């Protein structure tokens, strides 16, 4: 029975009623129900010094029912409870399920690739990379690679291999992992050469990396970009795989494409 | 079988419809019945 | 606890400043401490009790101002303040007519489901005390009987407790189905059946609810020729969406087979 | 000598029952359980029923690699509690076969709801309970490990949450496991419907029918309809419980229907007056209505002990007497004040007047209205014409009044013949009998 409370404008006593709300907001959850234009009058006030925990017992009160949209709004209006709060069940469903209306907006960011995308909250995402800090403190490699295709986005991706003292085999299984399931070239091809463009500037020069690009990216230039530099410098017991690898597994046209980078 | 809170808690019988039907209504069932006819 | 708390006892509300400034500090009370999450120490409860009794004269002052969210603020309020955690509530006499103003506005609005959980709520004192909630379920055998006649033959024992504002909106809630059958503008006068409106043989307030907003039927027909309910009588157009029905039905045979 | 049977019987329980249930449960998904894995309720009801014995099957649970065949076999010889409903962790913790966490965190506890000491082993079960209820918990934070929690102990887990209901009730009243049921909801909601919130609802409607009247109107809002009704016990006395709440709602059409649905989709046998007193409180419903029949075609013997009351005031109900209605009141009216019953008697006169007006509506095309005065026990003619439109009510046959002098100028309404009202209806009739051959389709489907 706190709508009679809410009768009230000043905060000063809302703060004993939100205080009351989330005491009481497992058994009065029919009172917000029909007051959720109530939460509206309090939560799009600019006044009203609460609209975010009134947004947070909107998502009590959503959280009771279960909507989506809902915890896209709290996500947007709850603000700073939204973000540290989240040892909770209560809070991680409804920001699994926002983590959820993530992935798809990743499908939306991925359904059309050149500007005039859909608009993204900062704090959808804010939440995204926050818990993928918890990701990169947790160092596993699940927690790398998982939530960097996730977002099927080579930004967070490259910041992968940026991790702590360990990845001795990230920068070497990582395109075997990644042609090992896919789907769809469209940013295949932009994966595939910007991992390999590190394995060139890697501490090791490694052989699977242009083995696996020049069959499933077959560049003229990376072939001639391993001819430049397996020719430069001036070593062929390293260029002996990748140009009988050259002959022995590439096929016909291909090698015209070498031939264009043969003298040169 | 406890179902949680029910645990806590042809001789004379097909005509007892008839009967209460007849508690107070026609009582004898006859001895007016016989004895209407004179009555008018 | 902190003065001017019982102090107006004989001048309780000649005035709006005496019950505005009250409403500053009961305003201050409830900004004291809280509502009942405190409970040890029992002193911090006795405010409360006080709360309670200083809101139950509240709800008296802002019943007198004749005030409708604010009274059912109050009485949603005093309800959790009988909603409290204290066994020891002591016997507090504005319970039973606060409860019987709250039962009278709820069947006044009609609120029969809300009449009967006020009665689910308390079936303990309801029995043979609390003779003003017995009396409205007295009042509840006469409005059971469908109440006209019974709204007079109750009113004759309600005369002086302030309950004025409310047994108002009962004599406003009181029906108008013979004006919905056979009134309007003549049945000589309906005087004989105790209905609280269809007494005044004609004075401007009969005649007045007479042609209240029209005559309550509607399109096509007065009452001063009855239409002897509303005259719907359409057709049988729906045969046609029937057989829309029937479509959809070989629709769902073909989705069975 | 009766003792060393259950040596061998009680051991093949476990061997056929859960042995059977926990191997092939552990591959065949959704055949892991459910046709001899859920046999638990009537097997376990059974196992509490079929048979020191505190002790024996509580101790060395946790061993090693799976030797439980010996393990259980040392239960069977042993024949010849601080601690030791604990000892299921204090072995070890249980380490592997999540599948039979829940199954021997039920099964050999449970006995003591049947011993009946109540006083050390209650608070003993409440913790073996916070151990399950730590599985509860921990199934979602530290087994993500497969899900061994759905198909199989969501209906083990439903059963034993009527075990904790079973525990809780015996002391108190619970309100922390209200919430923690809506987590469990939520881990329920989206995943994976269980009952569960219906289990702790009916739980919720029963203690507060008692005890706290708000949270109809929270079903209201939370009303998920949960149409699948498997057991279709639960949800008949689900349907029960509303109906008593619509009773309480004094919604009595609805009532009627819908509790006579909650009686014919009862099954039940053991006639001690389960079904009878259920039943006596559902059809006070139709001692609401304002009609009801001579219920000689309703009452087991059995009841007849309880409905010593009953019969008079079915009586009373077709007769109009005062003096039967008052003294019904007082005298009988012990044993349902516990039920609640006192709603009927503020209008077993409305049900005195509908049951008249019922017998003389359907005699009578037209009646006078100052005779109509004096069929029944009325008071005068205004106060017939007051019962004539308190008679109509809702929408009851033509009645008008003869408005001159003629009292009355009613008479019978017609065309129910065969024209269109049947035919009006009878599209929902086959959309009740398409409904059936949806259920045929799902017949089809199975297999």
């Amino acid at each position: 029975g706190i709508i009679s409370l809410l009768d009230e404008d000043e905060p000063q006593l809302k703060e004993f009623a939100l205080h009351k709300l989330n005491a009481v907001v497992n058994d009065f959850w029919a009172e917000i129900s029909e007051s959720v234009d109530k939460i509206e009058v309090l939560y799009e006030d600019e006044g009203f010094r609460s609209r975010q925990f009134a947004a947070l017992v909107a998502s009590k009160v959503f959280y009771h029912l279960g909507a989506f949209e809902e915890s896209l709004n709290y996500a947007l209006g709850a603000g700073d409870l939204f973000n540290v709060n989240d040892n909770s069940e209560y809070v991680e469903t409804i920001i699994a399920k926002c983590i959820d209306h993530y992935t798809k907006q990743c499908v939306e960011n991925a359904d059309l690739p050149e500007g005039e995308k859909k608009p993204i909250d900062q704090r959808l995402e804010g939440i995204v990379n926050k818990m993928f800090q918890r990701c990169l403190d947790d160092h596993k490699y699940k927690q790398a690679i998982g939530i960097a295709l996730e977002t099927r986005r080579l930004d967070v991706f490259e910041k992968t291999i940026l991790e702590s003292n360990d990845v001795p085999g990230m920068l070497a299984y990582s395109l075997k992992l990644c042609m090992s399931l896919m789907q769809n070239k469209q940013f295949r091809n932009k994966v595939l050469r910007v991992l390999v463009k590190i394995y060139m500037n890697l501490e090791k020069p490694d052989f699977i990396n242009v083995c696996q690009c020049l069959i499933f990216l077959d560049d003229p230039q990376a072939v001639s970009d391993i001819l430049e530099k397996l020719v430069k410098e001036d070593n062929l017991l390293m260029a002996y795989q990748i140009c009988f690898d050259l002959y022995e597994s590439a096929s016909q046209q291909f090698l015209s494409s070498v031939i264009q980078n043969l003298r040169t | 079988m406890s179902e949680k809170k029910q645990p806590v808690d042809e001789d004379n019988w097909d005509d007892d419809n008839v009967e209460d039907d007849f508690s107070n209504q026609l009582r004898a069932e006859l001895e007016k019945h016989g004895y209407k006819m004179e009555t008018s | 606890m902190y003065e001017q708390l019982k102090g107006e006892w004989n001048r309780k509300s000649p005035n709006l400043s005496k019950c505005g400034e009250e409403l500053g500090r009961l305003k201050l009370v409830l900004l004291e401490l809280n509502f009942l999450p405190t409970t040890g120490t029992k002193l911090t409860k006795q405010q409360l009790i006080l709360a309670r009794d200083i809101l139950e004269i509240g709800a008296q002052w802002s019943i007198l101002r004749k005030d409708i969210p604010s009274f059912e603020r109050y009485m949603a309020q005093l309800k959790c303040y009988y909603f409290d955690y204290k066994e020891q509530l002591p016997e507090s006499a504005y319970m039973h007519q606060l409860l019987g103003l709250n039962l009278l506005f709820l069947l006044s609005q009609n609120r029969v489901a809300e009449f009967h959980t006020e009665l689910e709520r308390l079936p303990a004192k309801d029995i043979q005390t609390n003779v003003y909630i017995k009396h409205p379920v007295s009042l509840e055998q006469y409005l059971m009987e469908g109440s006209y006649n019974k709204v007079f033959l109750a009113k004759g024992n309600i005369p002086a407790e302030s309950y004025t504002f409310f047994i108002d909106i009962l004599l406003d809630t009181i029906r108008d189905e013979i004006a919905g059958c056979i009134e309007k503008a003549y049945e000589k006068i309906l005087f004989t059946e105790a209905t609280r409106i269809l007494f005044f043989n004609t004075p401007k307030k009969m005649t007045d609810y007479a042609k209240k907003r029209g005559w309550v039927l509607g399109p096509n027909n007065y009452y001063s020729f009855a239409s002897q309910q509303q005259k719907p009588e359409d057709t049988t157009i729906p045969s046609t969406e029937l057989a829309k029905q029937v479509i959809e039905y070989a629709r769902q045979l073909e989705m069975i087979v | 000598p009766p003792p060393p049977a259950p040596q061998d019987v009680e051991m093949k329980e476990e061997a056929a029952t859960g042995g059977g249930s926990t191997g092939e449960a552990d591959g065949k998904t959704a055949a892991a359980a459910a046709e001899h894995s859920q046999r638990e309720l009537d097997t376990v009801t059974l196992e509490d029923i079929k048979e020191g014995k505190e002790p024996r099957f509580v101790l060395r649970a946790l061993r090693m690699l799976p030797s439980t065949s010996r393990r259980l076999n040392h239960y069977v010889l042993y024949k010849a509690l601080l601690p030791f409903l604990e000892e299921p962790m204090d072995t070890e913790a249980d380490l592997q076969f999540r599948p039979r966490t829940g199954k021997a965190a039920s099964t050999p506890l449970l006995p003591e709801v049947e011993a009946y000491l109540q006083l050390l082993v209650v608070i003993f079960m409440m913790n073996s309970k916070r151990y399950k209820e730590a599985q509860k918990i921990s199934d979602d934070l530290m087994q993500k490990i497969s899900t061994q929690n759905r198909r199989a102990l969501d209906l083990v887990a439903a059963k034993c949450y009527y075990y904790h209901a079973r525990v809780y009730e015996f002391l108190d009243k619970l309100d922390v496991v209200r919430s923690f049921l809506h987590a469990r909801l939520r881990t329920a909601t989206l995943r994976h419907d269980a009952d569960g919130q219906a289990t702790l609802l009916n739980l919720l409607l029963r203690n507060y029918l008692h005890y706290s009247l708000y949270d109809q109107a929270e079903k209201l809002v939370s009303k998920s309809v949960f149409p699948e009704q498997a057991n279709n016990n639960e949800w008949a006395r689900y349907l029960y419980y509303t109906g008593r709440i619509k009773a309480i709602q004094l919604e009595y059409s609805e009532a009627r229907r819908t509790m006579t649905n909650a009686l014919r989709k009862a099954p039940q046998h053991t006639a001690v007056g389960f079904k009878q007193t259920v039943h006596k409180l559902l059809i006070v419903v139709e001692l609401l209505l304002g009609e009801i029949p001579d219920r000689l075609q309703f009452r087991q013997p059995s009841l007849k002990r309880s409905l010593m009351p009953y019969f008079l005031l079915t009586q009373a109900v077709r007769t109009g007497n005062l003096a039967k209605f008052n003294q019904v009141l007082d005298q009988f009216g012990e044993k349902f004040q516990a039920d609640g019953t006192y709603t009927l008697i503020i209008r077993l006169r409305h049900n005195v007047i509908k049951t008249g007006v019922r017998m003389i509506s359907l005699s009578y095309s037209r009646i006078s209205l100052a005779d109509i005065a004096q069929k029944l026990q009325l008071d005068s003619p205004e106060d017939a014409e007051f019962i004539v439109a308190k008679a109509i009510r809702d929408g009851v046959i033509e009645a008008s009044i003869n408005h001159e002098k003629g009292y009355v100028q009613s008479k019978e309404m017609i065309d129910i013949y065969s024209t269109r009202e049947p035919q009006l209806a009878f599209h929902q009739r086959i959309s009740f009998c398409l409904d059936i051959h949806n259920m045929s389709v799902k017949a089809m489907r199975f297999p």
